[PDB]
């Protein structure tokens, strides 16, 4: 029935790397420190 | 001469610090109130 496409994507933080699109939550480089913090934890698990 | 007792490993102690820190992160919901909403809105809105 519509005269335009009725599906609208939303994005958290949107932009171009330069040639193509890129988008992210808040979580993009959060994963770097989180898995790191777990590594140090789990290494000491062996010692326990 | 005197008997040196286990003081509890610093490894075990440092692991216990990461143990107590693991639980209290997810306890917070963004809540800052003594009643519904106040940054816990996500849980209350899906109920209604």
């Amino acid at each position: 029935a519509g005269e335009h496409i009725p599906i609208v994507p939303v994005f958290g933080e949107w932009g171009f790397v330069e040639d193509k699109e890129v988008y992210e939550g808040v979580v993009r480089l959060t994963k770097d420190g989180q898995r790191l913090r777990n590594m140090i934890m789990s290494f000491n698990a062996d010692i326990v | 001469a005197y008997y040196e007792n286990p003081e509890v490993p610093q490894a075990n102690a440092y692991m216990l610090e990461a143990a107590t820190s693991a639980v209290k992160e997810v306890a917070t919901l963004g809540v800052d109130t003594e009643a519904v909403n106040g940054g816990q809105v996500a849980f209350d809105t899906v109920n209604q």
